[PDB]
């Protein structure tokens, strides 16, 4: 039980990358609104 | 020896992370401000024409 335990410990330890992934997507976003926002900037004027 | 490069393999997972969140937004930092020398075309052509 302990072998078959420190194999699940580190199953386990095997949803963070799921987020960073998520995390680039929130940079994406705001990277494209903002040059988004400097074609604004032209149609504003 | 097994257990440290388990240590050594957490080491390597993390400064992967660490480049790839840090350069996303040294990237991103540089990058929309080149986004604001555009809008110094775009934004100053608009009343230029």
């Amino acid at each position: 039980q302990q072998i078959d335990q420190q194999i699940e410990e580190e199953n386990i330890r095997q949803q963070r990358k799921a987020l960073q992934r998520e995390i680039e997507d929130d940079v994406s976003k705001q990277r494209e609104i903002k040059g988004q926002l400097l074609a604004e900037e032209f149609e504003r004027e | 020896e097994a257990i440290l490069n388990l240590e050594l393999k957490t080491a390597g997972r993390i400064n992967e992370v660490l480049n790839t969140k840090t350069k996303d937004q040294n990237i991103q930092s540089i990058t929309l401000q080149a986004e604001i020398a555009q809008k110094r075309l775009d934004m100053k052509y608009k009343q230029m024409e």
